[PDB]
């Protein structure tokens, strides 16, 4: 197979949403459509105007499917920007359809990427009960989810202290055939570096053997530089943790 | 270009095989004849026409 | 018999190759797949010309 | 229950045959030409061998890796 | 999108074949081209690149291309685009001052190019049945080949494969879906009008009736093959059974052909196959009678091969009996 | 099995006229040894 | 630890200095540069999931059509059964149920119309079309034909193909009457009653619209169009058209008799000039590729880029690229077998017909998913540009496949790591045997050229014993460093 | 009386039972997509949960990540030419057609 | 490779067989501008004033 | 029939042409051979025996 | 390189053979009948002014 020391370079580099509108909408809603980001294209637009847009306009939009995707887009671009508060569109337009208590009206797959890149970008707590949702008991769109969100998920609950979602995050990979060895060697770190816990400790130990020789090969080298000169690069420091880091 | 001729055992008898050649030779200038002059076989030739 | 079929759980175990699986040795039964393919050979076998 | 003592039949059909070769049957050899050698000079800084039956016909050979050693007629 | 359109107009106006072909494909893309590197093109300026090619194509009578065009519009669902972009701009100048608006039947039906194009409809029906019916008498004039006295007259145009339309515009509408349904002529009826910006259905009738027939005739596979001219039929060959020539075979005959003849078989049944090649003649053969003397003991047998036609041309036949019928009453 | 490609010139030799080469012989064109050929001339046909 | 990594290297001593041994091999010039064209075991199962996701969105669009149409013969027949039902509407939904598979719930409905006398000449050739299934063929193409159109006539024929074959002659003799009526009626003055309805273009529609349903009713019936079909058109009078001789070709080139398939298009070639469609091309094409004439089906797509018109379809290409596919995917005997497989090279024309394509204006996205795979397959196998040519086969490249190569353990092939340690001594003759010989030259060739008789060698010595080629630790003055125990 | 000596009858009466719901269950599967059958070798399935036990898709052989033991016979062997025979790539187990 | 004396008899064959013509040349890809194709024309304004 | 001319040569084989006569023969193998392609004028080379 | 020559003027003498055979059997099949390509007859009537 074709294996390259350097990253491709034409790669998205980030997360898709398929924004897959209706042409007769995507012309009525053009004109609000530009300040939302295009394909391979973000405008400055702030967050909050289109937040305000959309919460003026949803109810004139009156089609489900073109909402949804109106709601997604709004929700890519407020985590480009990262803002500070965007929840508040999701808890109007989650509970009474979808996760109230029993709901079974399943999500298109625009809300469910819109909204774990923002809990990604913006280390936001709800991140875990859509993907909770997501499993194969209910939603089932893990096996739909892509490489690039894996690492953002990864490094978002990396830097966030939560050896469990890590642990579980991998469990769920494992089992759905993510992509082990495309995963960002830098979220792989951040990941690895939250697991003071024992039991996790022990199943990191055991679940290593997964990755191929070169990405672990790679994955000791990242973590090096991040303990040294990677704090620069890093957005965060890299918290301490010396037993990982050696294992 | 042995087809057609009197019948030849193993080993055929006296001067039989230079009679052979005599006819294989009269049928070469034959054809060169036909080559020199018109009446050559043609592709699409009926009975008619090659009678 | 070993060396035949030591760890063989289907005869067509080792056809995902297309050069063993179109292999003529044995015969044409797993080369035959559908009615139609199945007709026209015995046509052509009871014509008496060659089997595609 | 048992009812029958039936007697035990296998429709064993060995029409199949799959033999395929190991690797060890596609390994390359040093296989190499031979002519009759009608004499060797082994050479030295000043000694020198000449182990010769006949003359040179059409071929001589030289190596130089350990001795300079001239194959005459190889 | 807008690069590929203007790859496209230069495409046009340097009127390639094959260049047209080639942008529209790179417009498509590939999986590397769509997903790897996510750089899809708009669907609305797809839509407008393939409109823009397909237009040109029914044009200039590029019926293989604007067939492959108009399956992949089919297969995208791009055949209402038209009307979606006009109710699109009416759900802006809606959402602007207007009122709330959603996708309907109703209002996609409601706008002035589906209204305009079912009123059309009836004439440019007319209109293709006129021209079919003037070509399949000119397909009988060319088959008899003959305008000796304008006796042009074939069976071939008499009853040809186009029923008669009916009084009522629904009928009009019926015979349209039920002669053309696969081509989808209500989609084509929009797109036949606007010609370099002139909206044709509006301006002269004849021109846009014209385009339009034309345009349904190219892209509709059904309409082409009632567009057949009759051809000779093909006899059969045998070889001889004195096999004095390869090229030369005996050829099949049909009891039409046949003034007399005994009640022969089927071709098949009797031993014929279909055996042409450059130089290939046909006849019938029959042996010479041998008369009882030391040539006919002794020698081979004469075959005599009358040279016949490799083809029988039934319209032909027709035409020469009937004429001939007409004479003698 | 196919025995090989033909060397005989076909554009140059020139066979007996068949009946739909009659038939077809005003519609159909040809070189000046076609029309005069030594056997088989096709102008007299033509004019037949 | 594998068996595999040899010490090419000897022991260090004086003996790099004082000899002229070389420090490594020479280069091997008929060696390829190595390059890597592989799957990473991932992308297989990525492509295979797409496939089996766009084969059950087929499916699922199929379904919708057919209960939709299911559902429309429930309220409209069913409902308004004592209601006189329009011609126009009876028609139009016998002719969907027809193209949706359904010859069941049809043939009442066209059985009653031809009893009411509502059908006609068109409306005749128009439900015996509508009998090929020709939605049940486009969902079958897609979902299980494999993208294979010569395939989707043989499945839709298994399609319980007899029933509807037998509807198909049927209908043709109900529309010969019905011809024969109207013709009748409308000719009374013309006194033209002997030549009718057969001379009329409307039969022969009507009898190309049978030989079209009859392809997909199965391999009697396909069989039985040129050979009974035809023979019954020619007996009754119907003028045949390019329709009909391209449809008698289709059947002959699935039968796979090729020479009447080829006799009957050179007959159109030599009469009926300017009247020849894409259709008899393809028709060849796909005979040449059931009956194993690849170099027949090279040759007429040649022939036809050289001949621009008829233009060339994307389903000609979709043939020509998988009867090219069909052949590179096709093994040879034993004795041609002993080094490698030589019909993978059939796959390096790929670019050139792409390129043709091109030229040509033939789409390159016009394909089936399948045969992009293949292509693309020949593509990464056969493809490169300059770019990747002035910078491929550099030395981190070639000692990564080396890598790869040890990780997989197959390093057999590999020039910078195969070790000969067996070599073959002379034979001598009987005749003349007072001469000794000697080598003049070395090559390292396979086994099997010297190999040992099978008699002269224990038989499945393979398996019965266990053969281990390692090297002496003592020292050995007459030699064989490497001996197998 | 003699479903004892069946493999319908006795122990074995669960595992054709088994046997019939699976098949059942497959061939439900194979109606929904397409009318062509999931890849034998549990290759098409989205989830590592799916593919069942007896499925030839999980592997067999000792020492999974060492090359020359995952091997069938004793000696490694080789299909037409010089091609691997006890482990094929993806690339080289090609289903064209 | 039916032949058994290819060096141990000096059997060396002065013509390559066609086995190994296909071999040699399926070996390696094909340089995909290495053919010739164009029916655009030549830009006169262009095609020398490209990306740096 | 096929054997319409096997009395000439009886068990041998079935002909058209005179088998006895060695022209007719040789004549009937030139018109099958220039009737299947083998034989027919074609552009002369250099090896071609001209003289 | 003469032997490499000569090898290669052999093997090139076969592949040129094979190619012009199916050439020819294109050009052949072409000579008996073809339509014109309506775009090689609006190429010929493009000159403005004629000879």
């Amino acid at each position: 197979p074709f294996q390259s020391n350097h990253s491709l370079v034409n790669k998205y580099r980030g997360v898709w949403i398929e924004f897959d509108m209706h042409p007769a909408f995507s012309v009525a809603l053009e004109p609000q459509l530009r300040k939302l980001p295009r394909g391979r294209t973000l405008p400055k637009t702030p967050a909050e105007e289109v937040i305000a847009d959309y919460t003026a306009l949803a109810p004139l939009v009156d089609d489900e499917k073109t909402r949804d995707l109106w709601l997604a887009k709004v929700f890519q671009h407020c985590a480009f920007q990262r803002c500070g508060g965007a929840m508040e569109l999701w808890e109007r337009y989650c509970h009474q359809r979808f996760t109230a208590e029993g709901a079974t009206a399943k999500p298109p797959l625009s809300l469910v990427k819109s909204v774990l890149f923002y809990c990604n970008k913006t280390d936001n707590s709800g991140w875990r009960a859509l993907f909770d949702r997501c499993l194969k008991d209910g939603w089932n769109y893990t096996p739909l989810f892509d490489t690039a969100q894996w690492s953002f998920m990864l490094k978002s609950i990396g830097r966030m202290g939560d050896e469990d979602g890590v642990r579980a995050v991998l469990e769920e990979m494992l089992d759905v055939q993510a992509d082990l060895d495309r995963v960002e060697a830098r979220s792989v770190v951040i990941a690895l570096n939250a697991v003071t816990n024992a039991d996790v400790y022990e199943f990191v130990k055991k679940y290593l053997f997964n990755f191929g020789e070169r990405k672990v090969k790679f994955l000791r080298t990242t973590y090096s530089d991040l303990r040294g000169h990677g704090a620069g690069k890093l957005r965060i420091p890299l918290k301490e943790n010396d037993n990982m880091y050696y294992h | 270009d042995v087809e057609g001729f009197s019948l030849m055992k193993q080993r055929p008898e006296f001067l039989e095989w230079e009679l052979f050649t005599r006819y294989r030779q009269h049928h070469q200038q034959r054809r060169r004849l036909a080559l020199l002059h018109g009446l050559e076989p043609v592709a699409n030739e009926t009975a008619q026409e090659r009678d | 018999l070993f060396q035949q079929n030591a760890y063989r759980k289907t005869p067509t175990d080792e056809h995902w190759n297309p050069y063993i699986r179109r292999s003529t040795e044995n015969g044409v039964g797993h080369l035959l797949q559908n009615k139609f393919d199945i007709m026209r050979r015995e046509d052509r076998l009871s014509k008496g010309e060659q089997d595609l | 229950m048992f009812l029958i003592h039936f007697v035990h039949y296998k429709t064993i059909l060995q029409k199949y045959t799959f033999k395929f070769k190991h690797i060890f049957l596609s390994i390359d050899k040093y296989n190499s030409l031979f002519f009759n050698i009608s004499g060797i000079l082994i050479w030295l800084n000043i000694i020198h061998i000449n182990i010769i039956l006949i003359k040179y016909s059409f071929f001589i050979l030289i190596n130089n890796f350990e001795y300079l050693i001239i194959l005459i007629s190889t | 999108g807008e690069v590929l359109h203007n790859l496209m107009r230069c495409a046009i106006a340097a009127r390639h074949r094959a260049r047209i072909m080639w942008v529209y494909n790179v417009m498509r893309g590939r999986f590397y081209e769509n997903v790897v590197v996510r750089a899809e093109v708009d669907l609305i300026w797809r839509y407008r690149i393939a409109m823009i090619a397909l237009e040109y194509l029914l044009d200039h009578e590029c019926a293989e291309e604007a067939a492959a065009i108009y399956s992949y519009l089919v297969e995208e669902e791009l055949l209402r685009c038209d009307v979606h972009v006009r109710v699109g701009l009416h759900m802006r100048e809606a959402i602007a001052a207007g009122k709330p608006i959603t996708l309907n039947n109703d209002v996609m039906n409601a706008t002035s190019l589906v209204r305009d194009a079912t009123a059309v409809a009836p004439e440019v029906a007319r209109e293709l049945q006129r021209r079919h019916a003037q070509t399949l008498q000119n397909n009988a004039v060319e088959a008899v080949g003959a305008e000796n006295v304008r006796e042009g007259s074939a069976p071939w145009s008499i009853l040809g494969p186009l029923t008669a339309i009916g009084p009522t515009a629904e009928d009009t509408m019926v015979w349209l879906q039920q002669h053309y349904g696969d081509v989808d002529v209500m989609s084509i009826m929009r797109w036949a009008r606007f010609r370099k910006g002139k909206d044709l259905m509006a301006k002269d009738r004849p021109q846009y009736l014209a385009r339009a027939a034309a345009w349904i005739e190219l892209l509709s596979k059904r309409n082409r093959e009632m567009e057949e001219v009759p051809l000779t039929y093909m006899r059969k060959s045998k070889p001889l059974v004195l096999d004095t020539n390869s090229n030369v075979r005996v050829a099949w005959q049909t009891p039409l052909m046949r003034s007399g003849g005994p009640p022969r078989l089927l071709a098949r049944e009797e031993g014929y196959v279909f055996h042409h090649s450059n130089s290939s003649r046909f006849v019938e053969e029959t042996y010479r009678h041998p008369g009882e003397s030391l040539q006919s003991r002794y020698l081979a047998l004469q075959p005599l091969h009358t040279e016949v036609s490799a083809k029988e041309d039934f319209q032909r036949l027709y035409y020469q009996a009937q004429k001939h019928h007409k004479q003698q009453e | 099995s196919a025995a090989p490609e033909s060397s005989v010139s076909q554009s140059h030799t020139v066979n007996a006229p068949t009946v739909d080469e009659c038939e077809m012989l005003a519609e159909r064109w040809g070189t000046m040894n076609y029309w005069h050929n030594d056997t088989f001339p096709r102008l007299v046909v033509f004019l037949k | 630890m594998l068996s595999q990594n040899v010490a090419k290297t000897t022991v260090p001593s004086y003996y790099m200095i004082r000899t002229n041994l070389p420090h490594r091999k020479p280069q091997n010039q008929w060696e390829g540069v190595y390059y890597y064209s592989g799957i990473t075991k991932r992308q297989r199962h990525l492509i295979l999931l797409h496939r089996k996701r766009e084969r059950e969105a087929h499916m699922r669009s199929f379904n919708i059509s057919r209960a939709s149409v299911l559902q429309r013969l429930e309220q409209l027949s069913g409902d308004r059964k004592q209601e006189s039902l329009p011609p126009h509407v009876r028609l139009d939904l016998a002719v969907r149920l027809a193209q949706h598979g359904l010859y069941q719930q049809a043939t009442p409905i066209v059985d009653e119309l031809h009893h009411q006398k509502a059908l006609h000449a068109g409306h005749y050739a128009l439900l015996i079309n509508a009998l090929a299934c020709p939605r049940l063929g486009q969902r079958i193409l897609h979902c299980d034909a494999q993208c294979d159109p010569a395939l989707t006539y043989k499945l839709l024929g298994d399609e319980n193909g007899e029933e509807r074959a037998q509807e198909a002659y049927r209908w043709f003799d109900l529309a010969l009457t019905s011809l024969a009526v109207d013709c009748g009626g409308r000719t009374q003055p013309s006194h033209f009653v002997p030549y009718l309805p057969q001379g009329t273009a409307a039969a022969s529609h009507i009898t190309n619209a049978l030989m079209r349903t009859l392809l997909t009713c199965g391999y009697t019936h396909v069989a039985a169009i040129p050979d009974s079909v035809y023979d019954r058109m020619g007996s009754m009078g119907i003028s045949p058209t390019i329709s009909t001789y391209e449809l008698v070709m289709l059947a002959l080139s699935l039968q796979g008799n090729m020479v009447e398939a080829e006799s009957i298009l050179s007959f159109l070639r030599s009469h009926h000039s300017e009247h020849i469609t894409v259709e008899s091309f393809n028709a060849l094409l796909l005979g040449h590729r059931e009956a194993r004439q690849f170099d027949c089906c090279d040759a007429i797509w040649q022939e036809l880029v050289d001949r621009r018109w008829p233009r060339a379809s994307p389903l000609t290409a979709e043939l020509y690229l998988r009867s090219i596919m069909d052949h590179a995917n096709t093994p040879t005997s034993e004795p041609l077998q002993s080094f490698a497989n030589i019909n993978v090279v059939e796959k390096k024309k790929v670019p050139l017909v792409l390129a043709q394509m091109d030229e040509l204006g033939v789409p390159r996205t016009h394909l089936s998913r399948v045969l992009m795979d293949e292509v693309e397959d020949s593509l990464r196998k056969f493809q490169t540009y300059r770019s990747r040519f002035y910078e491929w086969g550099r030395a981190v490249k070639q000692f990564d496949f080396i890598e790869f190569r040890r990780r997989n353990g197959w390093l057999y092939d590999l020039h910078l790591m195969k070790c000969t340690t067996k070599q073959v001594g002379p034979l001598r003759d009987f005749n003349d045997p007072d001469a000794v010989q000697g080598a003049v030259a070395t090559a390292e060739i396979p086994a099997f050229f010297n190999e040992r008789p099978a008699w002269e060698r224990p038989p499945l010595e393979e398996t019965l014993y266990v053969t281990t080629n390692k090297e002496r630790y003592d020292d050995v003055r007459g030699g064989d460093i490497y001996y197998d125990d | 009386c003699g479903v004892n000596a069946y493999e319908f009858g006795g122990k074995y009466a669960r595992t054709y039972a088994y046997a019939f719901e699976k098949a059942k269950k497959e061939l439900e599967a194979t109606a929904a997509s397409g009318f062509m059958a999931p890849s034998l070798s549990h290759e098409d399935t989205e989830r590592l949960s799916d593919q069942p036990t007896t499925s030839p898709s999980v592997d067999r052989f000792a020492s999974t990540t060492h090359p020359e033991q995952r091997k069938a016979q004793f000696v490694p062997r080789v299909g037409p030419g010089s091609t691997p025979l006890e482990d094929p790539a993806a690339d080289q187990k090609s289903e064209w057609s | 490779s039916h032949r058994r004396d290819y060096i141990r008899m000096g059997y060396i064959p002065r013509y390559t067989p066609w086995e190994w013509i296909a071999i040699q040349e399926a070996d390696q890809p094909l340089i995909a501008e290495q053919i010739r194709q164009d029916n655009i024309g030549t830009s006169y304004f262009f095609s020398l004033n490209r990306y740096w | 029939p096929r054997n319409l001319n096997h009395a000439l040569n009886y068990g041998i084989a079935n002909y058209a042409y005179n088998r006895g006569n060695y022209v007719e023969t040789q004549d009937s193998i030139w018109e099958e051979q220039t009737a299947s392609g083998q034989e027919g004028w074609s552009p002369a080379t250099h090896a071609d025996g001209l003289r | 390189v003469m032997k490499l020559a000569e090898d290669v003027c052999m093997f090139l003498k076969d592949v040129g053979r094979q190619i012009v055979e199916e050439k020819l059997v294109a050009v052949r099949r072409l000579l008996q009948g073809g339509a014109v390509d309506p775009e090689l007859l609006a190429a010929f009537n493009c000159a403005r002014a004629g000879p």
